[PDB]
């Protein structure tokens, strides 16, 4: 995830008499040329926005060198990559019997161990462009490092979900909060709608957890996809309108929340209950309505990223066509 | 002063004259110890006269 | 040479701050340096 | 009578130059010479004697945990064995005897953390 | 200066061990410098002791050098001055 | 798969202490030295391998300063599930509190205020609990919702020592 | 990468095992030594923990001998050992805690009054022998040391005597909650479960280069020797040969660490040790020292310096446009005539070259440091021992002399009484400043006048 | 009770301070440098010509020594005296900046 950080350093100043002349651009340039593309501090810098407050130059008093050095709080754009997250086209760099190695193509440089005991692997070939999933676990940010070190495999949608129950009302302060992550769904929409349908389409029936039956597309004039399957007579809710309403505190927020295989994962459709009518295979959730609201927009902007940036990489039915192996694997893990 | 060789090629465990002064060598020899191994014995000389600081 | 290594390791720790006053990293010992704040080396014998 | 180099002969342990005329190494600038040098206010003629001259080398320190660390601007190191995700490593001027004599006193089970300086930001 | 750290406390501390200990008891680096450093060293260890580096033998049994004189002051560049009078 | 496996991963921490009480119930060795209560209210710690048995689990709910969490921002470099594990401690936020209060009843009560569960099925409730609630810190959410927070506070701080101020 | 920092205060602790399996590089598991020419991996000189000989640089930081400082290792000991400094501190915990339930026996509110540091040592002064638990019901022993060796630990219970086994403290040890070290004192990082050691830290190479490897290795051969699955309960009966074998053990890490105070201890405490000779002195290169003369032609802010020793300490000149024309001839003249130069460092290749392997520069670039020699005019200090006074360093103008006959440092008669000095045989130290920073130091602060 | 150690505590970074200038108008300490301050500034000076060699200075001298010793002279040195009067435990570091082209100069030439 692309996000903004605030860093704390000490620069060192070989020239201090050239450096003083223009403070603010040399600071910048050395910042650029020291962090810009490295692991520092558990993330990974991407930019340097700017520099919030410095101190003076202060002349080195331990040595006989006569230089500088200035402390610096400066401002950056970074990325976090977390648990089981999608990353839709990272390149095989080395297959043999001990691991498999790939490298992200993507705007978070992020290294990829694999493990050869999973039957998912041992298929991409090397040369060939997967979409991986992240483990549940943490991925390393080695200071210095120009890339994250993470562990995966190749994405097999899964048949289980989990269901929230919700015994606390959504504060106005949350909602002011959360309507952050509405705007970034709103964005990852709008930019969605930009790209190719039939390539939207295809990734999403290649990836749905079941099979879908037939050609049929729902359109919530915000989001566009084919229809999977239904849950007996239980209908879905935008996720988007609900939180648009209970700004205006209009709506209850409690109850058994889940989104079930059936929908589509990119889709802001969720399915809110008086009842836990839901069948789970795990014991429900006791949280907020802070939590699941944070959990289930989480998981849409992942899939949302997941499927733009799969139709990203993926232009041509050319690296269709090469790719035609992992999308067998794909599409034969499924449930009837 | 005195080459001294040890073999492994070779490493040089010599003796360098490590004084100011320049020395004249005034004896040269090589005796027994009292293990019957030969040991370098070197006498240098320094023609001292009555100088500033004495 | 027993006591004046004894004398400046007691010693050594009181430095003049910039208000004349001599201290040990923050604790006074004098208010004012030799209570007049001069150095030795400016000071003339003088008759009142 | 004796004048040596700015080179020469060096101890194994401390980095420091030998003793005296026999060894080629160095003279003393001992306890006594460090208590007029203080006296006279003259600091950078002992940065000059006592670590240019003698040891002085850089030691380089964690400021999330006070332990030594692991810097090399070629072939880029920068890691802490203490932390090792969340490392900030600042570079102190320091002179080996120091760094020896510390590594002693965390052999004897007694750990030593150096809080370093904090750092200090105009308001503006 | 004698009669002004003997007394500082209170009480007429020495020039000695015990009188360090009353005045600076923090200071383990001058206290060690001093006399003994393994009976030193052992009590600071298991008091926790924090050492702040002042003086003269903390900063050195460290490796740095006193903020006295020369060092006590500390110079910053004149950002200002170098601008409108300096080029790159 | 056994509560066994699961009450022993529990007891890693140095919250949750638990209470003993002499009886052939819930027997479990921790992996580490544990201070554990016992009935009546006395504290004692045990080895790192000691049969104990488990009246009940009586997490302790941590409370810290807002400071601690500015110096954490401070330093920049902690976790999210570490930063988040303060913030519910220092009350910015109350994901530890809204996940847990299960509490069965005032069963066992002392200083330390806490979450208290003295039986069997509420046992397993308050571990499938715990697991949830970590899974939260360390999952996908609560990770840009911390950083989002640690930043905006630090930054809203420097803002107002800065350009409230002078 | 790296900015620039200093010490503001230091922290002392007691280090337990999990202090030395964080900073450890390495685990020591064999007594092997080297394997060929280099250090055998796994062994006590492995160069993980650092290099001392220029044929390898060290694994962990990938410097050179002179840039690594060291890295420890990690000994995993078969049966744990009692941390030798700290060995009265052990005894002040055994006599204050029950043995069976880790409980305090003496009253912890009786001594809350006491200053801190004092707590635990007021509270175990208390004969506490025959004194009955509140919780667990045993009557507390008493611990008598062993009058045979520093460490060995007895519990004495009305004449039932048992050995108190390192592994047999660690586990009473390990009983004792926080609150207890708390309410005695004792700050939270000085619980007494860190007094016990299984795992030693092995010392980097950087302070045992090459008498103390010596103890090292033996203690390694012997630390194999006890079975890896050793168990100790208390009053169990030991095989006398595993008993000697821990005792063996034992004193070989005491002999490591307080032998006689080769041990680490002993290079600290006089004057020939680590803290007053390495630390509060220093051995120091461009220096000078001969017998002093009479010189009434000499002011007394000059002193007479021998042309020999004149052409041996240099001062470093930075080229720039400024002294570009005024330090040419001295790298012209180099080491063939006086006043010359002895080496040149360059920026461009950042290297340092003799004066003697480079001719064919007509002229010196800017940026580069010209080490020339020493002529009249230079400021130098001067010093002679005892500096018992603030004049006993004096900086002074230096006059060269000449005559190749003069190995004397010449003054003037009045300036003796700075430092107490006369011509019956007395010696005086020299070093003129080479560095920028120094030399202006020595004009306006350290001057004789 | 007391009970096992926090996060909250066992920091070793010690927090950042702000560094507080006080104002021209309340300033204590004296208006002359010191023979130390002089000194270093000269030194630094000094250092910092044998880096860049660019100054102001009108006449020409051959040695950097003999340039920042006419630069403190002349009142054209372009460094600053800060002298650090406190650090507050609630964060701040009070110091006060002294403009050494417009101080009383001890040294002589
Ligand atoms: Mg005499
Ligand atoms: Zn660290
Ligand atoms: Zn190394
Ligand atoms: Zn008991």
């Amino acid at each position: 995830m692309i996000d903004q950080k605030i860093f704390e350093t000490t620069l060192n100043i070989d020239d201090p008499t050239n450096f003083c002349t223009n403070v603010e651009a040399h600071l910048l340039k050395e910042l650029e040329n020291i962090y810009v593309g490295k692991c520092f501090k558990n993330s990974f810098i991407l930019n340097i926005t700017g520099v919030i407050q410095r101190s003076p130059c202060f002349i080195m008093r331990t040595n006989n060198s006569g230089r500088g050095y200035m402390h610096v709080r400066f401002s950056a754009v970074v990325s976090y990559l977390n648990a089981f997250d999608l990353i839709a086209a990272v390149k095989i760099i080395k297959n043999d019997s001990n691991i498999i190695l790939g490298e992200s193509l993507l705007t978070e440089p992020v290294t990829i161990v694999i493990p050869s005991s999973e039957s998912q692997n041992n298929v991409a070939e090397v040369g060939q462009i997967v979409p991986v999933q992240l483990a549940n676990s943490s991925v390393y940010y080695i200071p210095g490092r120009q890339q994250a070190s993470a562990t995966g495999s190749i994405f097999i949608p899964k048949h289980t979900f989990s269901v929230y129950h919700v015994q606390e009302e959504l504060t106005q302060e949350q909602a002011l909060n959360l309507t952050k992550l509405v705007n970034i769904i709103e964005m990852l929409l709008e930019s969605r709608s930009k790209k190719d349908f039939k390539q939207i389409c295809f990734f999403e029936k290649l990836y749905y957890t079941y099979s879908i039956s037939s050609d049929e597309i729902l359109d919530l004039k915000i989001w566009k996809g084919p229809k999977g399957k239904e849950m007996s007579r239980l209908k879905p809710c935008n996720v988007l309108s609900f939180l648009y309403d209970a700004l205006k505190n209009k709506n209850s927020s409690l109850g058994f929340w889940a989104r079930p295989p059936n929908l589509l994962k990119s889709s802001p459709l969720a399915y809110q209950q008086d009842q836990n009518s839901f069948n789970a295979t795990e014991l429900p959730i006791i949280c907020s309505a802070e939590v699941m609201f944070v959990t289930l927009l989480k998981e849409i902007i992942n899939y949302l990223q997941f499927i733009n940036d799969l139709c990203d990489t993926f232009n041509n039915e050319q690296l269709i066509k090469r790719h035609e192996n992992i999308w067998m694997l794909i599409e034969q893990r499924k449930i009837g | 002063i005195i080459g001294k060789v040890a073999k492994i090629k070779y490493i040089d465990r010599s003796v360098m004259y490590g004084f100011d002064e320049p020395a004249v060598v005034d004896a040269v020899m090589r005796p027994h110890g009292p293990n019957d191994e030969i040991f370098g014995l070197m006498r240098l000389r320094y023609e001292r006269n009555l100088n500033i600081g004495d | 040479g027993y006591a004046n290594r004894k004398a400046i390791f007691g010693l050594q720790s009181c430095i003049v701050d910039y208000y004349r006053r001599v201290s040990i990293d923050t604790r006074l010992v004098q208010q004012l340096y030799g209570e007049d704040g001069l150095d030795a080396r400016q000071l003339e014998t003088v008759r009142f | 009578r004796y004048a040596v180099a700015s080179y020469g002969p060096t101890d194994a342990l401390t980095g420091q130059p030998l003793d005296g005329k026999r060894s080629h190494g160095g003279l003393r600038l001992g306890e006594m010479e460090h208590w007029v040098l203080t006296a006279q206010g003259a600091m950078q003629t002992i940065i000059e004697k006592s670590h240019d001259d003698s040891d002085g080398c850089i030691s380089y320190i964690c400021r999330n945990c006070g332990e030594p660390a692991i810097y090399n601007a070629s072939h880029p190191i920068y890691k802490c064995m203490n932390c090792d995700v969340q490392a900030d490593i600042g570079m102190v001027d320091s002179r080996r005897s120091s760094i020896v004599f510390q590594h002693e006193m965390r052999a004897a089970n007694v750990n030593i953390t150096s809080v370093l300086s904090p750092r200090v930001f105009q308001p503006a | 200066m004698y009669a002004d750290l003997m007394t500082r406390t209170g009480q007429v501390t020495s020039l000695e061990k015990a009188g360090l200990n009353a005045r600076e008891p923090s200071n383990v680096l001058l206290r060690m410098a001093l006399s003994s450093p393994v009976q030193v060293l052992t009590d600071a260890a298991v008091d926790s002791a924090v050492n702040p580096i002042y003086g003269i033998a903390a900063p050195t049994l460290m490796g740095s050098v006193p903020r006295i004189g020369t060092m006590y002051s500390d110079i910053i560049m004149d950002e200002k001055y170098i601008t409108e009078n300096y080029k790159s | 798969p056994i509560e066994a496996y699961i009450r022993q991963l529990l007891v890693d921490p140095d919250v949750v202490p638990i209470v003993s009480e002499k009886k052939k119930e819930l027997r479990v060795r921790p992996s580490t030295r544990k201070e554990i209560f016992l009935i009546n209210g006395t504290h004692l710690a045990v080895p790192a391998e000691a049969p104990i048995e488990i009246y009940g689990l009586k997490l302790r709910l941590k409370t810290f300063s807002p400071q601690c969490f500015m110096r954490m921002a401070e330093i920049g470099s902690f976790s999210p599930e570490t930063l988040g594990y303060v913030a519910s401690g220092a009350n910015l936020t109350n994901f530890i509190r809204v996940f847990m209060k299960c509490v069965d009843q005032e069963t066992w009560k002392k200083n330390g205020e806490g979450v208290v569960v003295t039986t069997k099925e509420n046992i397993i409730q308050f571990t499938h609990q715990y697991i949830e609630l970590y899974k939260f810190l360390r999952s996908g959410g609560h990770s840009w919702l911390i950083n989002r927070l640690a930043e905006e506070m630090v930054h809203r701080k420097l803002d107002r020592e800065d350009q409230g101020s002078h | 990468e790296a900015g620039y920092a200093e010490i503001a205060a230091v922290q002392f602790n007691i280090a337990g095992d999990n202090d030395h399996k964080r900073q450890g590089v390495m685990e020591v598991t064999i007594s092997n030594l080297f394997e060929g020419t280099l250090p055998a991996e796994g062994g006590i000189y492995d160069a993980r923990m650092g290099t001392t000989d220029h044929h390898y640089k060290c694994i962990t930081c990938s410097h050179q001998r002179k840039q690594c400082m060291g890295h420890p290792g990690i000994l995993q000991m078969h049966a744990p050992v009692l941390q030798p400094l700290f060995i009265a501190e052990i005894r002040r915990w055994l006599r204050v805690i029950c043995l069976n339930c880790g409980a305090p026996i003496v009253d912890l509110k009786r001594y809350e009054h006491l200053i801190r540091p004092k707590r635990l040592i007021e509270a175990a002064s208390s004969q506490t022998e025959g004194k009955q638990c509140y919780v667990c019901k045993a009557v507390h022993p008493k611990i008598v040391k062993d009058s045979e060796d520093y460490f060995t630990f007895w519990a004495d219970q009305q004449g039932k005597i048992d050995k108190l086994y390192p592994q047999i403290i660690r586990e009473i040890f390990s009983r004792v909650t926080y609150d207890t070290v708390v309410k005695l004192g004792r700050s939270k990082n000085s619980h007494p479960e860190k007094l016990v050691l299984k795992a030693i830290q092995i010392p980097p190479i950087s302070i045992r280069p090459g008498d103390i490897n010596n103890v090292i290795q033996y203690l390694v051969r012997k630390n194999l020797l006890i079975p890896k699955d050793l168990q100790i309960v208390r009053g169990q009966k030991i095989p006398l040969n595993i008993d000697r074998n821990l005792q063996t053990i034992q004193q070989l890490y005491y002999n490591f660490l307080l032998d006689s105070v080769p041990s680490i201890m002993r290079r600290l405490p006089r004057k020939e040790g680590r803290i007053r000779k390495s630390l509060l002195g220093s051995q120091v290169w461009s220096i000078s020292r001969s017998t002093i003369c009479g010189n009434s032609d000499l002011h007394l802010d000059e002193v007479g310096y021998p042309i020999s020793f004149a052409r041996t300490l240099q001062v470093a000149e930075t080229v720039q446009h400024y002294n570009i024309n005024r330090l040419m001839p001295y790298f012209l003249n180099g080491k063939r005539q006086y006043p010359g130069c002895s080496r040149v460092y360059k920026q461009i290749t950042q290297s340092v070259h003799d004066i003697e392997g480079l001719k064919q520069d007509f002229r010196l670039e800017v940026g580069d440091i010209l080490y020339r020699d020493v002529v009249t005019g230079d400021v130098a200090f001067f010093n002679r021992q005892p500096s018992l006074e603030r004049s006993s360093i004096g900086v002074h103008r230096i006059v060269v002399l000449e005559n190749p006959k003069i190995s004397t440092f010449q003054m003037n008669v009045s300036a003796c009484a700075w430092y107490n000095a006369d011509f019956d045989g007395d010696q005086m130290n020299l070093w003129v400043p080479w560095s920028v920073m120094s030399r202006v130091e020595a004009e306006l602060l350290c001057s004789v006048r | 009770i007391v009970e096992s150690p926090s996060i909250c505590e066992g920091f070793v970074q010690a927090s950042s301070q702000t560094l507080v200038i006080i104002p021209d108008n309340e300033r204590i300490t004296s208006n002359v440098l010191t023979t130390f301050e002089a000194t270093r500034l000269v030194a630094v000076r000094a250092q910092q010509l044998a880096i860049n060699g660019s100054t102001m200075l009108k006449k020409k001298y051959s040695s950097p020594i003999d340039i920042a010793k006419q630069e403190l002279f002349n009142r054209k040195i372009p460094l600053l005296v800060m002298r650090c009067i406190k650090v507050t435990p609630e964060g701040q570091k009070i110091v006060e900046i002294w403009n050494p082209r417009e101080m009383g100069i001890p040294l002589l030439d």
